[PDB]
RNA sequence: UCGGAGAAAAUCUCCGAAUGAUUAUAACCUAGACUUACAAGUCAAAGUAAAAAUAUCUUGACCCAGAUA
């Protein structure tokens, strides 16, 4: 129904946050807050890790 | 005193007359009587009461407390991990106070250890000694200190004063040697080298700035200068020092003893230190 | 009068002067019992208030007992309670007139402490009661590693007997 | 005396000399904005943390040079005592070894501040604006 | 110095004096 | 737990315990918190800020793992730069 | 096994959950507490950081295996 997706940060960094989709909604992208770097970065979808 | 004239009044102690302190021990009491006889202290009968009660941590039949929380690495490499034991400068003002470390000659681990100062204990992975600042504020002493580990603040307070301390790494076999020298000459062979640091510690101890025993010379009179304007006093120049030549006095970076180089053989019974005369063995220790 | 002032006692206030039989509209007529004395609010201490009262005098009267020594300069003397002042002459004396502004500390006030007051300057901070913790355990079950920071007075590392 | 192939001569071949380490280092009295223990009185209280005390006459003091000496006075004046001395203490730690360290190395910072020009304003923190806008009322009202 | 005393702890009394400091 | 062991005759670590807590020389224990590294997806974030921190054990928790464990856990060891150097003592304790 | 409603808290009368979609993506740190045999579970001032405050609505330990950095 739903899958468990790693949304990775697009600013560089290896920072990653585990986030759910829908399986029939597109491929996700967010803006989420990178420690390391200290500033909101796009996050977007790069692997599934599980079907939740 | 009044109490041994009491004594010559009493009649005589003999064996006959022989009493413990009191309350010195207690009573131990047996099943046999009503009150402490019949079930004995354990109870109906049960598992408890037959002596067949589950181990220590059993729980009855879920998981245990130390059982169910994660495993973690708190002591991980905890035998491996080096100790050193602190010593503080308001100890060794007290040591030299009473006589017990003297300041004239060098001070190095072994008049530590040998003036009951410090124990060591390289069984339980001591490698060494670390100056601990606390007592810096009183210390009013000048003295010649190798110190496995030292601070800042530490070697402020002994350099002030005019003193000088560096600090030597000693192996585990080493420090062994130093920590009691005497039940070593008994066994009857030579003195062994001292082996270097390991690779983690050979930047600590090429550095100026703690006094490395393997650190640059040249580069320890800006170290010292930097450290006196920091913590506001005058750097003292010790060359001009009468006892110059003790307080500059540091054994080689491969000696354990001062006056006793590797692979003597020291036969306490003729007070003689037998001495190699082959090459390659010379070249063995010489290196 | 200043309110809120008197470093020492908590109930009392300043007079920065005082003139008497004042006729008429004209001031320059007062008799001046008290100089002037500039602003003096102490570094850290706030808004200190500071108004200006006027009564309404119905006869001359003499106050004597009010009389400052021209110039004062011993601080500890132009100590002053309005009640008592009025209750003596509330008989000839009605207020009618009010003006009251609030200051800060200045480097002026430096000035006024040093110069004239011949004394060093106090200062005043701001200080909170210190953070209620509830009483320490032996076994804190369940607390975090903060836990033992809480209750400790040095931040440095002692050694004892060693 | 023992030597070996790992001896401080052998390893570091140009200082040789038996004193080089324990030498004075020539001049360095003068570079690095040294500060000249003599003129500055220092002194300890004990308040539990030993209070360290460095007081100096800003203005007589000949080491600072006098244009530092003016930016100081100003900048800090809430620092310096009736008699004219810049009174400055610490009671950070149970040594007096690391108070007074503090001590002297405020000094440093402000030669070097009084001797850098501060030409960034920065942002306007929320006191400053509290400090602008009650200041601005003020003349408006001082209008009359 | 008489003038020198003063009391330990300060005791402001303006209603408006712990609001206006914020 | 062995209480007289066949080869030396003394109690013996159970290394279980060895190998979860951690002991302070004043005689407080230190654990985790279970079920701080599963299933993170569906904590929430004041939850996972709970599982992350170490705690200290109770009275009778802390009796048993004294049991558990023998002298040697308990001696006090000098670490140059310890991390835990400054929780090793009790202060300001009344009780 | 846990949650919702009645009896009204001891056994009885009923519904649901092993999520679901929405989304502003919801950080780090830290006083004091709730709940609780243990274990797990709740709420949260202050400070800092991102942005220009907000996540809204209705759950399984340890061990052991993995995945990427
Ligand atoms: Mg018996
Ligand atoms: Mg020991
Ligand atoms: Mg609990
Ligand atoms: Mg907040």
């Amino acid at each position: 129904k739903t899958i468990l997706v790693k949304l990775v940060s697009q600013a560089g960094t290896g920072f990653s946050f585990n986030h759910k989709r829908s399986r029939l909604r597109e491929k996700l992208s967010l803006l989420h807050y990178d420690p390391i770097v200290n500033k909101k970065v796009l996050f977007v979808e790069q692997k599934k890790i599980r079907s939740l | 005193g009044t109490s041994l004239d009491l004594l010559r009044s009493l009649p005589r102690v003999s064996l006959a007359n022989l009493k413990p302190s009191p309350n010195s021990r207690k009573r131990e009491r047996r099943p046999r009587d009503r009150r402490r006889g019949r079930k004995c202290g354990r109870g109906h009968k049960g598992e408890r009461q037959r002596g067949t009660r589950p181990r220590l941590g059993f729980e009855g039949g879920q998981t245990p407390f130390y059982i169910r929380i994660p495993k973690y690495g708190f002591n991980e490499g905890h035998s491996f991990r080096h100790q050193y034991q602190p010593l503080s400068l308001r100890r060794l003002q007290y040591l030299i106070d009473l006589g017990r470390v003297d300041p004239t000659q060098p001070i190095d681990l072994t008049q530590l250890v040998n003036g009951r100062g410090v124990t060591i204990q390289p069984l339980k992975r001591d490698y060494g000694v670390q100056l601990v600042e606390e007592g810096a504020d009183t210390f009013q002493a000048k003295i010649n200190i190798e110190v496995q580990l030292a601070s800042e603040l530490a070697i402020a307070a002994i350099e002030k004063n005019g003193g000088v301390v560096t600090t030597a790494f000693y192996d585990p076999r080493s420090l062994e040697i130093l920590c009691k020298p005497i039940p070593f000459f008994l066994r009857g062979q030579p003195i062994p080298k001292r082996m270097l640091p390991p690779e983690s510690l050979v930047p600590y101890y090429t550095d100026a700035k703690n006094r490395g025993y393997l650190a640059d010379p040249a580069k320890f009179p800006e170290a010292r200068l930097e450290l006196a304007m920091k913590f506001g006093y005058v750097l003292p120049d010790i060359t001009k020092d009468e006892l110059f030549r003790m307080l500059s006095a540091r054994k080689d970076p491969r000696q354990i003893f001062f006056g006793l180089a590797p692979g003597w053989v020291v036969n306490m019974a003729d007070k003689k230190i037998l001495k190699p005369t082959d090459e390659n063995l010379l070249k063995y220790y010489s290196s | 009068i200043n309110l809120d002032g008197h470093l020492l006692e908590p109930d009392a206030e300043y007079v920065h002067w005082l003139l008497t039989n004042i006729p008429s509209n004209r001031v320059a007529e007062g008799q001046e019992t008290c100089p002037y004395l500039p602003p003096f609010p102490a570094r850290g201490s706030g808004f200190h208030r500071f108004a200006f009262l006027l009564f309404k005098q119905d006869k001359p009267i003499n106050f004597s007992e009010d009389t400052r020594p021209s110039p004062c300069y011993q601080l500890a003397q132009r100590t002053f309670r309005t009640f008592d002042f009025y209750k003596r002459h509330q008989e000839a004396m009605t207020p009618a007139g009010l003006a009251f502004f609030q200051c800060r500390w200045d480097d002026s006030v430096t000035h006024t402490f040093h110069q004239l007051l011949d004394m060093r300057e106090p200062v005043f901070e701001f200080v909170r009661p210190p953070p209620y913790h509830p009483k320490q355990k032996r076994f804190p079950h369940e607390q975090p590693l903060r836990y033992l920071d809480r209750y400790r007075d040095s931040h440095e590392p002692t050694y004892g007997i060693y | 005396t023992f030597q070996s192939i790992y001896s401080l001569d052998k390893l570091y071949p140009e200082s040789k000399g038996a004193d080089t380490a324990w030498k004075v280092p020539e001049h360095a009295k003068q570079a690095s904005s040294y500060i000249p223990l003599d003129r500055l009185s220092i002194s300890y209280c004990r308040s539990v943390n030993s209070k360290a005390e460095v007081r100096f006459h800003l203005a007589s003091a000949d080491w600072i040079e006098e244009p530092v000496r003016q930016k100081i006075a100003l900048t800090h004046k809430n620092k310096i005592n009736k008699a004219g001395e810049l009174v400055l203490t610490s009671e950070s730690s149970r040594y007096q070894f690391r108070n007074l360290a503090e001590c002297l190395q405020k000094i440093r910072d402000m030669i070097a501040e009084a001797s850098q020009v501060p030409k960034e304003p920065s942002k306007e923190d929320a006191r400053l604006q509290r400090l602008r806008i009650e200041k601005m009322n003020r003349e408006r009202l001082r209008q009359k | 110095k008489e003038n020198e005393a003063v009391a330990p702890e300060f005791t402001n009394r303006n209603p408006r004096n712990l609001e206006l400091l914020g | 737990l062995t209480y007289c062991s066949t080869r030396k005759g003394k109690r013996k670590t159970v290394k279980s315990v060895v190998h979860r807590f951690l002991r302070l020389h004043s005689g407080l224990w230190l654990r985790r918190k279970a079920g701080y590294k599963k299933k993170l997806w569906k904590k929430s974030t004041a939850r996972k800020k709970r599982l992350r921190e170490f705690v200290f054990c109770s009275k009778t928790q802390s009796k048993l793992l004294d049991k558990m464990t023998t002298s040697f856990w308990k001696r006090r060891n000098w670490y140059a730069g310890d991390p835990y150097q400054m929780y090793h003592d009790r202060t300001n304790l009344r009780v």
